[PDB]
């Protein structure tokens, strides 16, 4: 049941930002996050 | 923030444990230098065009003068394949000088500083970054500050309080719908609008969207506790 | 950003359609595998330049569908509905200036069967084993890309880049791009109607440009020029003796015997191998000119639209507000906001 | 004025220091306070 499939790839997951003239969203939190960069 | 550094550390050890191809970048340059030299070796089995491979052959088979022939399509062919070699690896080399620049850089303003630059040391808001030693290579454990759970509020960009109009210091004015409040920019912390928190230029009449809110002076209390204490003293020496 | 990616199969080229020519290629051991391995490392670095510059998001970011940016008009580098390829006024504009050279679209033999074939170099380039192949993205999925970083910095500023995208109105957002350059913000809000009319119109200036000149573009036409050349310097090496009698193959090998035909096939091997070996050495070190290019590229994508950069004259000439991406062929166009 | 301004040191190190006021907005809100203090003592001699 395994096979290989052609598909048109996604660019990313789709989102309209919430905005408005009198809108603004800020951040009650954050998150530390630590990532790897690798170079020769 | 502690413990949220040590469990994102502890990612990094469980993510490097676990997977094959986290290191792609420095195995794909160690495969490109054994696979040009295993190319270089293979090569030396080619005829060129000449009787056989094997220099040896050659020579015991032919005399001085029928040999060098043979010999020289040796030379050629081995000779443009070390002219092809060396260029290959002079036009890597270039690619390599890049990234050890690049990598110098991030030595110098991840490690040696804190970068201003958006996505230089890694995706978020850059706090610090740890080199680690790899094989041929440098690891950047870069530390950012992401942004994580956001509420929306009303905004303006000023407060009208006494025909004067008024503008955050630094951060931004909220409203939760029914108060408002500044707050810095990247941190809902809420405080109350006040002359040390604001500033004035010009009048209400040329800002666009501008809103009315009061604004709390604090030397008036310190003047109407003054006023209070004032008062009563003035009543107490009207009554001897 | 990118240049076109080719593959030249090294026997269609060298020994095109012969076996007693493709006995003797086999004689020279590797170097056929190392060309094509050279240049599908070339290729693939296309694809990669172009991820890395256009997708800094990993996700696709829609525009309002009203357009209260506070007077400031973005509708010149926004998508426009109207027509099918999604792009922006202004990447419409920009891809007409470029002429490509082949895109390896489809090119069905039946084309390449008329006077259209020898008017063309692209069918001569095509029968003797030069092929043009695809770009992963297509222009749609660059303009899509484009679209999202441009939607996001509108909406969202800088935020979208540290993070989850934050709404922020766009003169608030302006206001915090004037104290980035040691402006106070109440600077903006007395002048709002002037700094968005004064945006409105060099926007404006961008379109007059970009519609009436034909060198605006001179660096994207350049690098499409060289690979055209590069490719038409190839195909011409075919007419070449190298000393050979002849710089046909199959004249040789109908003139001349099995023994004497394989001294004159040789020679022809030898000059098409030298040829061959000339362009992907011209192609490997042009291409890591292109790579710097598309580092840069993503070092600007990254530092002036996904930011504000204090670095002088990195971001444009003045001091650097905002930047908005467009799609251009194999190229990106940066709009640098200054005050 | 003291809000837009801080101090340091004296008027004899820096080069080229030229003599102007500095306005202190502490100073005609409690001058305010004061003439009509003298007021407030003023009408409480009267009676
Ligand atoms: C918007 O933010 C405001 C500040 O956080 C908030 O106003 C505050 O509301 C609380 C009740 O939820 C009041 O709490 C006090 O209520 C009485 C006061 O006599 C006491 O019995 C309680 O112990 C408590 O101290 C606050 O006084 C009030 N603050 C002000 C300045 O009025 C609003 O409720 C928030 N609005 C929304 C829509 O969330
Ligand atoms: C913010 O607060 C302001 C002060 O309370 C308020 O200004 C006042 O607005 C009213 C209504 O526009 C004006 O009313 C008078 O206007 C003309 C005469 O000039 C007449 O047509 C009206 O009948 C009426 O007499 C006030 O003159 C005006 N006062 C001042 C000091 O400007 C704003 O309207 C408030 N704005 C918001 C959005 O809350
Ligand atoms: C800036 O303001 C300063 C304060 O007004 C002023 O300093 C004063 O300058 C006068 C004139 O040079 C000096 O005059 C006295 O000097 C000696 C005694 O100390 C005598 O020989 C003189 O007859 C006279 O009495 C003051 O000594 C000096 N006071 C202080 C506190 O320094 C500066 O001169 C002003 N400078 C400018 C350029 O405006
Ligand atoms: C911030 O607000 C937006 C949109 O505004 C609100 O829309 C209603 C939900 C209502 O509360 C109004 O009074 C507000 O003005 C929120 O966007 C919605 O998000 C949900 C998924 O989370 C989605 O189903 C809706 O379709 C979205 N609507 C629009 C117009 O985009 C957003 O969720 C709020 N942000 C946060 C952090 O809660
Ligand atoms: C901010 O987010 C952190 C997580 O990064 C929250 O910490 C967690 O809090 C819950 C209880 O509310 C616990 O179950 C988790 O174990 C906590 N995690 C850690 C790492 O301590 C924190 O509560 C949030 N703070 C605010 C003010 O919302
Ligand atoms: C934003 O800019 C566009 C293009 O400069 C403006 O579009 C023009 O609008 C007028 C008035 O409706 C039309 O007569 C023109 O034909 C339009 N030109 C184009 C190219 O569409 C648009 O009006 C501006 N938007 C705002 C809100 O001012
Ligand atoms: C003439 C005059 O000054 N009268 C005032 C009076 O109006 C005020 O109520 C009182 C308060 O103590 O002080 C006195
Ligand atoms: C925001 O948009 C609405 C709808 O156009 C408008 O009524 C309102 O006045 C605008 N607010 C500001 C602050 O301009
Ligand atoms: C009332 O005023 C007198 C001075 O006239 C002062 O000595 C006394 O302590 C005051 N009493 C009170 C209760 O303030
Ligand atoms: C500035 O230059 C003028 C001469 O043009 C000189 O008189 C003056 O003393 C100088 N002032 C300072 C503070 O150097």
């Amino acid at each position: 049941s395994q096979s290989i499939i052609a598909y048109t790839m996604s660019l990313g997951v789709e989102n309209s930002v919430a905005y408005s003239n009198n809108s603004i969203a800020i951040p009650t939190n954050f998150t530390i996050s630590v990532t790897t960069e690798i170079l020769p | 923030i502690a413990n949220q550094f040590n469990s994102a550390i502890g990612k990094i050890q469980d993510s490097l444990s676990s997977t094959a191809s986290a290191l792609g970048k420095l195995q794909d340059v160690v495969n490109q230098n054994a696979q040009a030299l295993n190319t270089l070796v293979k090569q030396l089995s080619s005829n060129f065009g000449a009787i056989s491979s094997v220099l040896n052959d050659i020579l015991s088979r032919l005399d001085k003068v029928e040999a060098e022939v043979q010999i020289d399509r040796l030379i050629t062919g081995r000779l443009q394949s070390l002219q092809t070699y060396v260029t290959q690896q002079l036009i890597r080399a270039a690619e390599i000088r890049a990234s050890a620049n690049l990598a110098a850089t991030k030595m110098s303003e991840c490690v040696l500083g804190q970068s201003k630059r958006v996505d230089f040391c890694g995706k978020g808001y850059h706090l610090m970054s740890f080199p680690q030693s790899a094989p041929h290579g440098v690891v950047f454990l870069h530390v950012t500050y992401v942004p994580a759970q956001e509420k929306n509020f009303t905004t303006a960009p000023a407060i009208c309080h006494d025909g004067k109009a008024h503008f955050p210091r630094e951060g931004v004015f909220v409203s939760n719908g029914t108060h408002w409040f500044v707050t810095q920019r990247n941190f809902y912390e809420p405080q109350i609008i006040t002359t040390d928190n604001t500033f004035v230029s010009g009048n209400c009449d040329v800002v666009i969207g501008i809103v009315n809110n009061t604004v709390y002076d604090p030397l008036q209390p310190e003047l109407d506790s003054f006023k209070e204490e004032l008062d009563k003293y003035f009543k107490n020496h009207t009554s001897p | 950003v990118s240049m076109t990616k080719t593959s030249v199969d090294c026997t269609m080229y060298i020994c095109g359609d012969s076996t007693e020519c493709s006995n003797l290629l086999l004689q020279y051991g590797s170097f056929c595998t190392q060309l094509n391995r050279a240049l599908t490392g070339i290729a693939v670095e296309q694809d990669k330049n172009t991820q890395e510059v256009f997708a800094q998001v990993k996700q696709i970011y829609k525009t309002p569908p009203i357009k209260d940016f506070g007077g400031f008009n973005f509708s010149q580098i926004l998508p426009d509905p109207s027509k099918p390829s999604k792009r922006s006024f202004i990447e419409d504009l920009l891809f007409n200036k470029v002429t490509l050279a082949d895109a390896g679209f489809i090119k069905q033999y039946g084309d390449c069967l008329g006077d259209i074939a020898a008017r063309d170099l692209i069918c001569a380039q095509k029968f003797n084993g030069l092929t043009v192949l695809p770009p992963l993205l297509t222009d749609e999925m660059i303009a899509q890309y484009t679209s999202a970083l441009l939607a996001g910095t509108i909406t969202s500023g800088w935020t979208f880049g540290a993070g989850a995208a934050l709404q922020i109105p766009f003169a608030m957002q302006m206001a915090y791009r004037f104290n980035g350059i040691g402006v106070t913000q109440n600077v903006l809000y007395e002048n709002q109607k002037l700094i968005a009319n004064q945006f409105n119109s060099a926007i404006g200036k961008i379109q007059d440009s970009l519609s009436s000149t034909a060198s605006a573009l001179g660096k994207l036409q350049d690098v499409v020029n060289q690979n055209a050349q590069a490719l038409n310097t190839l195909v011409k090496q075919l007419s070449s003796n190298f000393g050979a009698i002849s710089s046909v193959l199959n004249d040789i090998l109908s003139r001349l015997d099995k023994v004497e035909a394989e001294v004159q096939i040789d020679r022809l091997i030898t000059g098409r191998l030298q040829s061959l070996q000339t362009y992907v050495t011209q192609q490997l070190i042009r291409a890591a000119e292109i790579r710097a290019s598309a580092n840069l590229a993503a070092t600007k994508m990254s530092e002036c639209v996904l930011g504000q950069s204090k670095r002088v004259d990195f971001c444009g000439k003045g001091y650097h507000l905002m930047s908005f991406p467009q799609s251009a062929p194999h190229g990106v166009v940066f709009l640098h906001v200054t005050y």
